[PDB]
């Protein structure tokens, strides 16, 4: 209650998402955006 | 003065002009118009998992 104790750590390999509404299959697709970067 | 201000990305269409409706047809080289996608070819089934 109320502790709102802070403290640093990795975030590895997260916050993936979908950035279009196309479907794709066996393919390797390049995209520029908005990302979380790896091991932050 | 009224000013309005169309846009067209990459979203579902929504706001579309009237116009009516078709019955479907497959297995021939036809002219067909998807939400305003316009273009030719032959219209089947598939496997793919949308």
């Amino acid at each position: 209650l109320i502790t709102t104790t802070q403290s640093y750590t990795n975030s590895f390999t997260r916050g993936v998402y979908y950035p279009d509404k196309v479907f794709r299959s066996s393919v390797l697709h390049l995209t520029q955006d908005l990302f979380l970067p790896f091991f932050s | 003065v009224v000013v309005l201000s169309f846009e067209l990305l990459h979203a579902p269409a929504t706001v579309c002009g009237p116009k009516k409706s078709t019955n479907l047809v497959k297995n021939k080289c036809v002219n067909f118009n998807f939400n305003g996608l316009t273009g030719t070819g032959v219209l089947t089934k598939s496997n793919k998992k949308f």
